[PDB]
């Protein structure tokens, strides 16, 4: 649980593939 | 010792030695899967 912080600064591109939908 | 021979005499020094230490050899390994590991968390060896 040391460098988990970026396994969550991960997140940034799961949430931002959400646009070219439309 | 000079000690000893200030209170009691010895033979003469007949069996001579000097100091030395004494140690495991050890044989300490511990190689394998479960060594790997080690440079990250094995829970975070999972998360991956």
């Amino acid at each position: 649980q040391n460098i988990g912080g970026i396994f969550i600064v991960l997140a940034a591109g799961l949430v931002l593939s959400v646009f070219v939908a439309v | 010792t000079y000690v000893r021979e200030k209170v009691i005499d010895f033979s003469k020094p007949f069996m001579t030695l000097g100091i030395s230490i004494l140690y495991r050899k050890p044989n300490g390994t511990n190689p394998g899967v479960f060594s790997f590991l080690n440079p990250l968390s094995p829970d975070i060896w999972m998360y991956v």
